């Protein structure tokens, strides 16, 4: 329970609204334990006092209680359900700025060891089960200690040796078996979140693998591995759910030992006359009405053991150290910024192969270079050190003659801006995914830039406000990448560096673009790199690389006139 | 639809119905406990207030009322283990009928999606349906037993009492009914809205890269905080409704021991009397009331809390039931089998290929390949290159006739010809645990000396020692490069003699020093055996015996490459590649 110490911070916060929920949810069930220990009393003290005590005894009062322990019974528990599903509403809003505040400077490099898919539907995930904490693990368990301390305390005053059991039975249910099952289940959930993993890497390799797997006949004794381990991830359940069935017999059993013992030792006296009378009733119906506050309790040793397993994977998620960090150091972004490498090396965390080794170049102000190269050969890798996603190992990197790493990180993201070989659309609307560029842009200027790349299309239907992204209108592949230039566009940075553009398209749409980047960037530094050749005539100095290194470059003309690789793969 | 949903749901629980009866009749005898150990309390308890019978007199209803709560917490531990082997039986077999079809849908269909996308479905759209058939539908089945048998055991002793349960038991389910009144008001004009929130936060994890690179990283903060925000407020315009029904449902078992209260309370008063049978009110009578009303209402207030467990099954049934049902264009398949371990000739008229969805891939084509015989086949970006390769593979149903030494391959046995066929492919995949398991894919007790022949043929151990663990490196663990998991693709394919070699792209997507490394494998792994390669560079083609275009799913050239270059005809040898 030490992994919820920095989002236990969090919830404090908000301090003022979830005490408020949980109060609500003592009133509520103070309001059950007292509606059913008044009414259990009256019926015994009505019948004792039978036909011949009628008029001495008042009937009033205690139904004056019955009227007021009924409509606070059902009125706190509209509240406290309300009160408390506000304060968690809440409460996950500083959970998802905090999660994103934390994964925010690690996200090219921190998170590249997991899969972005898998990885970002675990944290999702994970930030909605600390959202339980307050409804599953706390209000159930703090509501259900002063619950128990109250009906200790109220009926102290009729006995003490007799409330002292309902206290002493009903809290060492409340403080020992949390604990005892907790630990019980704690072998499993370890146990179960390891094979539940591993089933899903066996049923993705199964399912990509689905073509390879069935052509050499291993198809079927992969299938039967993935089904035995869903045999035993099948039993992890069940040992949990074995677990969960002995916690409700015990809370069970518990509350007949208090039902029971205040049926026998009742019956010797309570407090100081030897018969006891209606009393006795008053604390049967006490003790078989009082175990509704630990019915919560049973189930919350699991739903905090989620917990504890989810505050880990997002604590070891942020807690990562950045690979990169940014001087605090001010300074002023200059135009015609001219990049240089100088043997930068890199090789990703965990491994052996060198992704990009022994490269360096020269991109004068003005300087339009095309870098070419097949698949996986560390061309964006080399475009993920000029954004400072990475450090290079034993390299130096050069922007306009002063060294990257000395750049403010608010600087840089002005005199560097990128067009993603992904890219990413937003939910939210076109002008947000506009402005997500530059965020002061007027809305008529934000319009003639989308109209220039030729996506006039979207500006119809009032456009500007239309909803694209994941909700709807999701744009095609062609005219998402016409979006990308729209947003390095208005960027406006001296240095616009392009990974696989013109990629995905048709012929006559990828030189509508490949025009517009050599048409309006005429004036910028643009080092595009593309594995597709095409209209690079415009582009001096061509760069060609295969596995992390240079094979060659030059001017168009003079790789394809010397007997090189590039003019080796032009042609056929 | 959402009610054929729940509709889909029910049909799916006929698995365990053996299952679903233990915990419907465990809730008639954990009912029956409930009555049994409230009318012993109420004899107990009568006693000693009414007689004051000494607790040491009436020994043996206490001996019975701890036995009646040993067999009730018995009970519930037990209609809680069948309730979950419930659970996991209805999981286990939908989870074996969804693997079940994607395997038969084959590789065509299962690349429609990321393979991270189709574990959802079976991971956690699949057990996200667990507590609807362990908890919710048990305790469905328990919230019209323990009601009526609460009334029909004080129907007895007081109808008046009797009357007073079963009084609200028309009044709570209309007003919750009035309350779904308030759901299609305020879960109807938020639907949209409140969907365009949910994945608010996932999209801006998504592309984190894209906030980094423009800097908007702390201006995006505030957009989560005005879409989590506005989320909560729009949201509790459904919850102040739909908290109602919890109201409800809490104030009529309030106005319910209220009331049994009252009317006791003034009966043995004597204020009113109507009730029992003209037989006195006795305090048990009132009693095993007062016991009772918390417990008639109790399995209806549990109910609510398993309000999420039918959330969840809900959602998750949703994308299970359109999967289940789309139409699917599985491959024919019969149990003809071939023993000639010999080269096969593939012979071919008319094949109009058909994709799962039952769109036509490729159109008419015809062709013939003789024994011992390899067979470029080039042709522009998906012109039906590729596809024609599937077809041969089985992974896709073809339309004309096509023969297989002689014999037809609708009715071929998949795994008698899938032994006699070797692929590499495009984007290959390595689907084992090691690097070594991944060659030894075709038998994985070949020996030592087979394994490393199969490592040095296809120049594997080159980048070999420079590998972490050596030749039993897994393979996250050590992310090969595209280079080299092409090597250990190529390995694999030519570690057995087989009959047809299918290579879809061996030298595409490599790097200068693997090109010439596989191919060099691979032309001399050609020669032994038919192959049907496909590439898109022509430059050293010349002792490929024959060469196929095709252009739009359509064969259109044959001939050796001598003869087809100077032909001039329909040859894209003139033609700069556009993908290099
Ligand atoms: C729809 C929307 C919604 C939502 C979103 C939600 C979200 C949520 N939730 Fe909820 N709920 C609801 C709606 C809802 N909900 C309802 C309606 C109910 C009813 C129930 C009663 O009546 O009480 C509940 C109920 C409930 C409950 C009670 C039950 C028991 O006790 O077991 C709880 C606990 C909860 C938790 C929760 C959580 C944690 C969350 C996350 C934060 N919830
Ligand atoms: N995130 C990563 N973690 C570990 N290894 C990686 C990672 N990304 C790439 N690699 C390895 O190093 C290479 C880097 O490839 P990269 O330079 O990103 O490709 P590219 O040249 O951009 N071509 P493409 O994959 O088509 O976009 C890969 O082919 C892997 O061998
Ligand atoms: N599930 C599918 N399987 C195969 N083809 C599909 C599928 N869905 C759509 N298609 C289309 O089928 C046509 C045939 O493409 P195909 O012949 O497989 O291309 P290809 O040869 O793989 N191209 P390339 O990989 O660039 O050499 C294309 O229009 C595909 O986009
Ligand atoms: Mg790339
Ligand atoms: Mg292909």
């Amino acid at each position: 329970m030490r992994a919820l110490l920095p989002y236990l911070a969090l919830y404090k916060r908000h301090k003022w609204m979830l005490s408020l929920g949980i109060v609500l949810a003592i009133v509520t069930l103070l309001a059950s334990i007292g509606l059913l220990t008044l009414s259990g009393w009256f019926l015994s003290a009505s019948a004792v006092a039978g036909v011949a005590g009628l008029y001495s005894f008042n009937y009033m009062l205690p139904a004056a209680g019955v009227r007021g322990a009924a409509i606070t019974r059902t009125a706190g528990r509209y509240f406290e359900r309300l009160v408390s599903h506000d304060a968690t509403f809440r409460v996950l809003q500083h959970l998802r700025i905090y999660t994103f505040s934390k994964l925010l400077p690690l996200s090219p490099a921190g998170l590249a060891r997991y899969r972005q898919g898998e990885l970002l539907n675990r944290v999702v995930a994970d930030v909605d089960t600390l959202d339980h904490l307050y409804l599953r693990v706390i209000s159930p368990l703090v509501g259900a200690f002063v619950v128990i301390m109250v009906v200790t305390i109220g009926l102290s005053f009729l006995d003490f040796t007799l409330a002292f059991t309902l206290g002493g039975i009903m809290l060492l249910t409340l403080f020992l078996m949390p604990p005892l099952f907790y630990r019980a289940g704690k072998s499993t959930g370890q146990n179960l979140t390891h094979l539940r993993g591993q089933y899903r890497q066996q049923l993705t390799a199964w399912l990509q693998g689905q073509a390879e797997l069935t052509i050499f006949g291993a198809s079927d004794r992969y299938r039967t591995q993935l089904e035995n381990t869903e045999i035993q991830w099948l039993e992890a359940q069940r040992r949990q759910s074995e677990l969960t069935a002995l916690s409700q017999a015990i809370m069970l059993l518990i509350g007949a030992l208090a039902v029971i013992l205040m049926l026998w030792m009742a019956s010797g006296g309570v407090g100081g006359n030897a018969q006891p009378g209606a009393l006795i009733a008053l604390f049967v119906f006490c003790a078989l009405a009082a175990f509704e506050a630990l019915a919560p309790v049973t189930g919350a040793f699991q739903h905090l053991g989620q917990v504890i397993a989810s505050a880990v994977r997002i604590s070891d998620l942020t807690d990562q150290k950045p690979e990169v960090t940014f001087p605090d150091t001010q300074t002023r972004v200059a135009d015609r910024v001219s990049l240089t490498l100088r043997d930068v090396q890199f090789t990703y965390p965990e491994q052996s192969q060198q992704a990009l080794k022994g490269i360096s170049l020269q991109v004068n102000a003005g300087e339009h270079i095309a870098i070419l190269g097949r698949t996986g050969c560390g061309k964006s890798t080399l475009l993920q050190q000029l954004t400072r996603a990475w450090d290079p190992q034993q390299g130096e990197i050069l922007l306009n003659d002063s060294p990257i790493a000395s750049l403010n990180e608010a600087a840089l993201r002005q005199t560097i801006s990128v067009v993603p070989q992904r890219v990413h659309l937003f939910s939210a609307t076109l002008r947000d995914n506009l402005l997500l560029a530059s965020p002061g842009s007027s809305d008529e200027a934000l319009s003639e830039i989308l109209r220039r790349v030729g996506l006039e299309k979207l500006l119809e239907d009032a456009g500007l406000n239309s909803w694209l992204g994941e909700g709807g209108r999701q744009l095609s592949g062609g005219e998402l990448r016409r979006l990308a230039i729209a947003r390095a566009l208005l960027h406006d940075a001296p240095l616009v560096l392009l990974d696989e553009p013109t990629e995905g398209l048709d012929a006559t749409t990828e030189s509508q673009i490949l025009e517009l980047l050599a048409e309006m960037m005429r004036e910028k530094t643009v080092l595009m790199v593309t594995h597709r050749l095409r209209g690079l005539s415009r582009f001096q100095q061509i760069i060609v690389m295969d596995n992390g290194q240079i094979i060659e470059q030059g001017t168009h003309a003079e790789l394809l006139a010397r007997q090189g690789r590039y003019y080796q793969f032009k042609q056929g | 639809r959402q009610k054929e949903l729940t509709r889909w749901l029910k049909q799916q629980s006929v698995i365990s119905q053996r299952w679903l009866n233990i915990s419907r009749l465990l809730g008639f005898v954990s009912g029956i406990l409930i009555i049994a150990q409230a009318w012993f309390m109420a004899r107990i308890l009568q006693h000693m207030i009414m007689e004051n019978i000494p607790r040491e007199a009436l020994l043996l209803p206490f001996t019975l009322l701890v036995l009646t709560f040993v067999l009730r917490a018995w009970v519930v531990w037990l209609r809680e283990r069948v309730g979950y082997h419930a659970g996991q039986h209805i999981r286990f077999a939908i989870r074996r009928q969804v693997l079940d079809r994607l395997q038969q849908a084959g590789p065509a269909w299962i690349q429609g999606k990321p393979a991270g996308s189709w574990a959802t479905l079976v991971l956690e759209q699949i057990d996200d349906m667990h507590d609807y058939y362990a908890r919710y539908l048990p305790q469905m089945a328990l919230a019209v037993s323990v009601p009526l048998l609460i009334v029909v055991a004080i129907f007895p002793s007081n109808w008046a009492a009797a009357l007073i349960l079963l009084g609200t038991a028309p009044l709570i389910p209309l007003f919750m009914a009035l309350v779904g009144m308030g759901a299609a008001d305020a879960n109807r004009r938020n639907f949209l809205a409140l969907a365009r929130l949910s994945g608010h936060f996932l999209d801006r994890l998504r592309g984190m890269e894209t906030l980094r690179i423009f800097g908007r990283g702390e201006a995006e903060i505030e957009s989560i905080r005005s879409a989590s925000e506005d989320f909560r407020q729009r949201t509790m315009e459904v919850l102040r409704l739909a908290f109602l029904s919890s109201g409800i449902l809490e104030f009529f078992t309030s106005l319910s021991i209220a009331l049994v209260a009252v009317y006791f309370g003034f009966s043995y008063l004597g204020e009113l009397d109507f009730g029992h049978y003209d037989t006195g009110v006795t305090l048990a009578a009132g009693f095993l009331a007062l016991i009772l009303a918390p417990e008639f209402f109790q399995p209806l207030r549990d109910l609510g809390t398993f309000y999420h467990a039918k959330a969840q099954a809900v959602g998750a049934a949703d994308s299970l039931k359109t999967f289940m049902e789309t139409p699917l264009a599985h491959p024919q398949r019969g149990e003809a089998e071939l023993a000639s371990t010999d080269p096969v000739t593939i012979e071919a008229e008319e094949l109009f290929i058909t994709s799962p969805e039952g769109k036509t891939l490729a159109g008419p084509l015809n062709f013939t390949l003789p024994a011992g015989q390899r067979a470029v086949l080039v042709g522009r970006s998906g012109s039906g290159k590729s596809s024609l390769l599937n077809a041969l593979s089985g992974f896709l149903s073809y339309q004309g006739s096509l023969r297989i030494n002689g014999i037809e391959l609708r009715d071929l046995s998949p795994e008698s010809w899938r032994k006699h066929l070797s692929w590499v492919g495009q984007n290959p995949q390595l689907p084992a645990a090691t690097l070594r398991d991944n060659v030894l894919l075709a038998r994985p007790d070949a020996s030592e000396q087979e394994l490393q022949a199969a490592l040095d043929n296809a120049w594997v151990s080159e980048f070999l020692p420079l590998l972490p663990q050596g030749v039993d490196t897994p393979v996250q663990a050590a992310r090969l490069s595209v280079g080299q998991a092409q090597r250990v693709a190529v390995a694999r394919a030519l570690l057995n003699p087989c009959s047809l070699l299918l290579l879809d792209e061996p030298a595409a997507s490599l790097d200068a020093h693997s090109e010439q490394r596989v191919m060099e494998a691979l032309n001399a792994a050609s020669l032994r055996q038919t192959t049907l390669m496909v590439t898109h560079q022509l430059e050293d083609l010349a002792d490929w015996d024959v060469i196929w275009v095709m252009q739009d799913g359509r064969i259109i050239e044959q001939g050796r490459y001598a003869e087809l270059s100077v032909a001039g005809g329909p040859f894209a040898t003139l033609l700069a590649h556009r993908q290099e």
